[PDB]
């Protein structure tokens, strides 16, 4: 996963033995990570076709 | 009665809209038909504090603990 | 790593492992979890009611 | 005529004389993260979170109790400002224990919000982490003083508004217990207004203690009864 | 180190504590010093007088000082738990402090701790199973130009050796209180050879001064 | 000018270091106290301020601010509140040994100093905060103040002029940060010893909000001899930004650990060898040098063989300066355990206003205990470098600074010995 | 002249500090009042 415990959750070892990992686990699953304001669009090549999400 | 849940016959009781001003709120409330109340905004009042005022000489504003 | 039965666990030679910390009701994406919590005669925090809708559970 | 110039990131604004940096930053739109300050309490410089960088000076100064001299330029988004905030958020979570499940302040702890939005992601200090035995203020106030961040907010409140003088600091170094030395059941009026003063879960409501958690509880406007003021 | 009261009688007011009116004369001097309006400032010397009038201070002394100086008692408990002189535990007559931090440990302080240990018998921090030998190790006392040093009640002992320590031990058991000065020569802070410091007796009002 | 100078007698400012000819008001009158001080104090406080700013007196006690500019901060005009002088006689900083001997051997010159300092800024009274560990010398100072009053000499009609001036003695109750500048001011109020925030300066708000000031005993005692003695003859010693006869004293691993009064500019090597016995085992045997006392990083041997004892030279060597521990520690001792004991000292003596000093001295003490055991990886020691970069400048007082610097100095200079310690424990485990 | 001229502090007891300050209370300029007699009057 990423090198960021503000988007990906911390794993179990550091979760059970840290402090900030338990904080980021708890608020990451309750509140949800914040996402900056803006409008985006992207598309992948799904096997049907140009699968877009906006 | 089967689970102790809260069944409600209220479709609109879980809508909450976020606006930017009071005039657009009033305009939308009259536009979309229903009645409305305006609980006016009450901002925090500015005050004046200083640590040098916390350690005065004859004035009684004194923290007496730190 | 299958997802089936929805069991609960408990401590070795001990009482229940839950705390009613309500994280699972906050993260249940159909909100099938329902937790009502009280502490008992000890003082340690516990529950009263812990419900899963197996209909709404999407596993 | 008592209008002083500061530049918050280059934006000028006019300030009252003899006021703090923090009131000016709240005037223009910013918030500096703050713990030991509170706007109905007298200013103390305990928490060391109100830090910010003032240009053309090496020392990072506090901004809960810096009076605004003439012509400032305040760096709320420089490098060492965020580095100092990261450092102090690393220090405040050093001796604060793993109780975020069984706390009463899941959504409403200050430390969790400011640790996400302002502090580090990974911890350090593998060993240690002292523990403090709890007290018993009364049947209304559940008290777990292990979570106490030693902020000295409840003491100033008691001694300046309650006036009872029953909450003081005792000890030195790491070992500073806040409360009553003599096991006296602190019971007075406005004793319920101290479970909302305490920014962490150190002082919590006893008859509410383990029944809910703030995001499920929806909020509803109301007016008090049983008092002449409401 | 036990910062909670926990009544347990032989404590727990009212335990009978009482002064002498001559001590009230001392307190008249102490609150004669301070400016009027700040009677609440004599807490430290009045509380030290309480410690010297009762070798460990009770909590009834703390309430009585709070009654006299008209402050709420929690500030008195703050002052009495913050500092180091005020020993809330019941202690003995003589209070041995092995002073040991940086130069004292660097010049073999452990010799003195082990000497007091295996002569007195009891361990560090705790006390003897009688009075008058509460032993603790303490932080710096200031006089670092001498040995790892020994504080007994209002007395220093400097430039040590284990045998004069044994003399101090036996003479405190009997009752002979020795000199306040150091040992093994150099009766004060000295370059203990042959006076590389000043030698001539200074003149004073008989040489040049500048317009006064 | 001078070629960096050496020791020379009659350049000593204050005599009576130890065991001298007498001590009494008569002994002070013979040595040169209470000499024509009516002529000096009946002239004007701005004359003494001009004299001190002529002298270039460097403010002692390891802060670094000059004395004359601080006292010129005190020259706010006459308002409707009194003004106090607070003479701080504390010896924290294990080593310190500064004015214990001075206040036991010459209190009348201290009374001279506080009287001239009070006249030089319109002060109304003086509080002398002696350390509570010094009960015998507090009694001796009480005897001297008794005799000074008993001459009818200070108080009402002090030296002829109608100028009321008293001195009080307040003991400490055993602390470290009472030596600091503003926790002193709160502890004199009877509150528990805790400092204030600096941007309300003590020159306006002091003892309950009276404009007072704090001065150290070396500066106080040297102050009236600047008046009664030669104008900038005192400044003719060493350098010009900083000058004076300071108490360079050695307590550590030497023969006859002791005190000397010397010039500010002096080779530290020739000081250590040629004024306190010699380094035990010769010069080549010693491990390292600390100046400063305890708020100062350590110096290795090859650096200290070039060091002159000036403030600017030691800031160029990235250290400060203090009293009586300008010492070596020898090779056979563990400097790891020495600095770990210094950090244990800081943990046992620190107040707890600031979150970062409390938590940082906690981490540093537990981490140094692990390093004495030798049970970490080198990432931990560079993290210790990181935290000691995080503390400095984030505290109210400077005890956090004095705790952060020796860790910095140890990691600057004795890196491979710590690496070998950790490697020895790794082979012990394996 | 190498004879130690102190150790006149050899005979000081536990109370001589406070007794000395007590005997040194008079001829003192009056240590003024200021406003109320205390922060809580
Ligand atoms: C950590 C620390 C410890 C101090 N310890 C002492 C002390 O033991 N004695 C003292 O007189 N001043 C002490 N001071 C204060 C300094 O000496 C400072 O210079 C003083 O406030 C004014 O001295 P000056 O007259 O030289 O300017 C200490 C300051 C700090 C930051
Ligand atoms: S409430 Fe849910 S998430 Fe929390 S401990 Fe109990 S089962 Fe686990
Ligand atoms: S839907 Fe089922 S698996 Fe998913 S969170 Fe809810 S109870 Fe758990
Ligand atoms: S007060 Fe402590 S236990 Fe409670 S949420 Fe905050 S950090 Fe967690
Ligand atoms: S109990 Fe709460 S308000 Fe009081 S000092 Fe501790 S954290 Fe601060
Ligand atoms: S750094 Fe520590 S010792 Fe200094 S004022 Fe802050 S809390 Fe007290
Ligand atoms: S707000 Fe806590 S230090 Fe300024
Ligand atoms: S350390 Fe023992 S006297 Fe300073």
């Amino acid at each position: 996963k990423v090198d960021d415990a503000k988007v990906s959750p911390p794993k179990r070892a550091e979760m059970k033995t840290s402090m900030e990992s338990l904080i980021h686990h708890f608020k990451l699953y309750t509140e949800g990570y914040q996402v900056p304001p803006g409008a985006t669009y992207t598309a992948i090549e799904a096997p049907k076709g140009e699968f877009g999400v906006y | 009665p089967l689970m102790g849940w809260a069944s409600t016959a209220d479709p609109l009781s879980n809508l909450v809209l976020t606006f930017s001003t009071k005039e657009d709120a009033i305009a939308f409330a009259e536009k979309n038909g229903w009645s409305y109340d305006v609980e006016e905004r009450k901002v925090p009042k500015p005050k004046s504090k200083s640590y040098g005022a916390n350690f005065s000489w004859n004035k009684r504003t004194r923290v007496s603990t730190k | 790593r299958f997802r089936g039965e929805h069991a609960l666990r408990r401590y070795p030679s001990g009482e229940e492992r839950c705390i009613a910390c309500k994280l699972c009701e906050a993260v249940c994406p159909a909100q099938a979890i329902t937790i009502e919590a009280e502490p008992r005669a000890d003082g340690s925090r516990r529950t009263t009611r812990y419900d899963i809708d197996m209909t709404k559970c999407i596993y | 005529s008592n209008l002083i110039e500061v530049f918050v990131d280059g934006q000028s604004v006019m300030v009252e004389p003899g006021t703090t940096v923090l009131q000016a930053c709240e005037k223009v739109g910013m918030q500096i993260p703050r713990f030991c300050y509170h706007e109905r309490l007298s200013v103390a410089g305990n928490c060391r979170m109100c830090l910010v960088e003032i240009e053309k000076a090496p020392k990072v100064v506090a901004a809960c109790a810096m009076p605004v001299m003439k012509g400032w330029n305040i760096l709320t988004n420089s490098e060492k400002t965020k580095k100092a905030r990261e450092g102090v958020m690393e220090f405040l979570l050093a001796n604060h224990p793993l109780d975020c499940p069984i706390c009463d302040q899941g959504g409403e702890c200050d430390l969790q919000d400011q640790s996400m939005m302002f502090g580090s992601d990974r911890s350090r200090f593998l060993e240690g982490k002292r523990a403090v035995e709890d007290k018993n203020i009364g049947p209304l106030v559940k008290t777990i003083m292990t979570r106490c961040i030693q902020c000295t907010r409840c003491i100033r409140f008691a001694s300046e508004i309650a006036g009872v003088d029953d909450l003081g600091t005792t000890g030195r170094g790491n070992d500073m217990q806040v409360g009553t030395y003599i096991e006296k059941m602190f019971m007075s009026e406005l004793s319920g207004n101290i479970i909302d003063i305490c920014p962490v879960g150190a002082l919590t409501s006893k008859p509410y203690a383990f029944t809910a958690r703030p995001w499920e509880t929806r909020k509803t406007e109301s007016i008090d009864v049983m008092d002449a003021v409401g | 180190a036990l910062f909670v009261h926990r009544d347990t009688p032989k404590n727990n007011p009212e335990t009978p504590f009482d002064f002498t009116p001559e001590n009230y004369k001392r307190i008249e001097a102490i609150v004669k010093n301070y400016p009027e309006g700040h009677k609440a400032a004599a807490v430290l010397p009045v509380l030290d007088l309480a410690q010297r009038q009762n070798g460990w201070l009770p909590i009834s002394a703390m309430n009585k000082v709070a009654e006299i100086l008209q402050v709420p008692p929690m500030r008195v408990y703050e002052v009495a738990t913050f500092y180091t002189m005020y020993n809330r535990k019941p202690v003995g007559k003589y209070h041995i402090q092995v002073c040991t931090t940086t130069p004292c440990m660097l010049r073999n302080s452990d010799s003195i701790l082990e000497a007091i240990q295996k002569k007195l018998g009891i361990k560090v921090g705790e006390t003897t199973p009688d009075k008058l030998f509460t032993l603790i190790e303490v932080e710096c006392l200031g006089a670092c130009v001498n040995a790892p040093m020994v504080q007994i009640n209002d007395n220093y002992y400097e430039d040590l050796t284990p045998k004069d320590i044994e003399e101090i031990i036996d003479e405190l058991k009997a009752g002979k209180i020795p000199k306040p000065g150091p040992r093994s020569g150099r009766f004060s802070c000295e370059p203990a050879g042959g006076l590389t410091s000043l030698t001539e007796p200074p003149k004073g009002p008989g040489f040049g001064v500048q317009a006064g | 000018k001078t070629s960096f100078g050496s020791l020379k007698d009659e350049d000593r400012i204050f005599t009576n270091l130890y065991g001298r000819h007498d001590w009494r008001l008569k002994g002070a009158q013979s040595r040169g106290d209470w000499y024509k001080t009516k002529e000096i104090l009946l002239k004007g406080p701005d004359w003494i301020l001009g004299e001190v700013k002529t002298s270039g007196l460097r403010g002692r006690g390891g802060a670094g601010f000059p004395t004359g500019l601080k006292w010129s901060f005190m020259n706010k005009p006459s308002d409707g509140r009194p003004k106090y002088l607070v003479v701080n006689a504390d010896e924290g900083e294990p080593g310190t040994c500064k004015d214990r001997e001075i206040i036991r051997h010459d209190p009348h010159k201290l009374v001279e100093g506080c009287l001239v300092g009070g006249r030089a800024m319109g002060a109304r009274a003086a509080y002398i905060y002696i350390r509570g560990e010094f009960y015998n010398e507090a009694s001796n100072l009480q005897v001297a103040i008794r005799e000074a009053y008993e001459a009818g000499l200070i108080g009402k009609n002090a030296c002829g002029s109608g100028y009321d001036f008293d001195v009080f003695v307040v003991r400490g109750a055993g602390a470290y940060i009472c030596g600091e500048e503003t926790a002193l001011i709160e502890s004199i109020e009877g509150k528990q010893g805790k400092p204030r925030l600096k941007p309300p300066f003590p020159a306006d708000v002091g003892v309950f909000g009276c404009p007072t000031t704090v001065a150290n005993v070396e500066t106080v005692a040297v102050s009236p001899t600047i008046c009664r003695r030669g104008g900038a003859w005192f400044a003719s010693f060493g350098r010009e930004r900083n000058s004076g006869t300071k108490l360079f004293n050695i307590s550590g691993h030497v023969n006859n650990p002791c005190t000397v009064e010397e010039e500010m500019s002096v080779p530290l090597k020739e000081l250590i060898e040629k004024h306190a016995g010699g380094v035990t085992g010769g010069w080549d045997n010693l491990l390292a040098v600390i100046p400063g006392g305890s708020s100062t990083p350590l110096i290795p041997k090859s650096v200290c063989e070039t060091v002159l004892m000036d403030f600017d030279a030691l800031i160029q060597a990235q250290t400060g300066l203090g009293t009586a521990a300008v010492i070596v520690m020898d090779r056979s001792t563990d400097i790891v355990k020495a600095i770990a004991r210094l950090i244990e000292f800081y943990k046992h003596e620190s107040c707890g206003q600031c979150t970062p000093c409390r938590e940082g001295v906690d981490w540093m003490n537990k981490v140094m205990a692990r390093f004495v055991r030798g049970d970490a990886r080198p990432a931990e020691i560079d993290s210790l470098w990181e935290i000691s970069k995080q503390i400095e400048g984030h505290t109210i007082c400077a005890l956090g600074d004095g705790a952060a610097w020796p860790v910095q100095g140890l990691i600057r200079h004795f890196r491979p010995e710590l690496e070998e310690r950790m490697q020895r424990f790794a082979q012990q485990h394996q | 002249n190498t004879t130690y001229k102190n150790l006149q502090h050899h005979d000081y007891s536990t109370y001589t500090f406070l007794d000395l300050n007590l005997d040194l209370s008079k001829f003192r300029m009056p240590q003024p009042s200021s406003g109320r007699e205390s922060p809580r009057h």
